[PDB]
């Protein structure tokens, strides 16, 4: 099988199964990880030695 | 009651009641189970439960 070549495509019936199963697992919307700037200032604030 | 041969099974039977009947019934059972499952259907390679 040779599907349309734009991003993810299944090249086999097995790939059709894999792409289904990942589609159901909703991995295409991975969770929003922290902002660099925000998390970084809370990092600087928390990981530091207190009162120093 | 081995002493009496009159009521003994005559003719004696060892075969199934109807091997042909259960044969055909199980045949359509297998056919209906194998074909009754839906399958992703656009091109011949894609309804193949089994490989070559």
């Amino acid at each position: 099988q040779s599907g349309q070549d734009s991003g993810l495509t299944a090249k086999s019936q097995a790939q059709q199964a894999l792409n289904f199963i990942r589609y159901a697992s909703a991995q295409v919307t991975p969770p929003s990880l922290p902002k660099l700037s925000a998390y970084s200032e809370l990092w600087n604030q928390a990981t530091a030695k207190p009162n120093s | 009651d081995i002493t009496q041969s009159s009521k003994a099974p005559n003719p004696p039977y060892s075969q199934l009641f109807n091997s042909n009947v259960v044969q055909l019934v199980q045949n359509y059972a297998y056919n209906t189970f194998l074909g009754a499952i839906p399958v992703d259907a656009m091109s011949q390679s894609l309804m193949n439960f089994v490989t070559d």
